[PDB]
DNA sequence: CAATTATCCTGTCAA
DNA sequence: TTGACAGGATAATTGT
């Protein structure tokens, strides 16, 4: 899984308040990437709680 | 689409709303969500989302 | 107006 | 000390 990430978190100031990636934006940064589209929507949804939830 | 968060609060001035009206048309839309910020067609639908559950 | 098809959000545990 | 799936809730689609 190793640096399938920081690519995903160093653009994540772009849509840091707007986590709704158009459908096939998603293959942009998906086959980029890659793996299961299906892999991808998730771990971009188990992250939103990780911090600047508690940084309120 | 895509689902479209709401979502903050905004809402349950809705959950009595649809207590007090299950009914309204154009008029009251601006001060009903200009001053929330949000479209029209983004709530003709949320009676509609809501007459059901149940509602038998 | 009921029926659909597309969504994330949580809520169940795991190498 | 982080990543997969079923569950139960929800907002759009859309055309007899």
């Amino acid at each position: 899984p190793k640096v399938a990430t920081n690519i995903m978190r160093a653009w994540l100031f772009q849509h840091l308040t707007h986590p709704y990636p158009s459908e096939e934006q998603k293959k942009q940064l998906a086959q980029d990437t890659g793996l299961t589209i299906l892999q991808v929507n998730n771990w971009f949804i188990n992250a939103r709680r990780r911090i600047v939830q508690p940084m309120i | 689409k895509p689902r479209t968060i709401y979502s903050s609060y905004q809402l349950a001035a809705l959950q009595r709303r649809f207590q007090k009206a299950q009914y309204l048309a154009l008029p009251e839309r601006a001060e009903l969500a200009a001053q929330l910020g949000l479209t029209q067609t983004q709530v003709k639908i949320w009676f509609q989302n809501r007459r059901s559950k149940f509602k038998k």
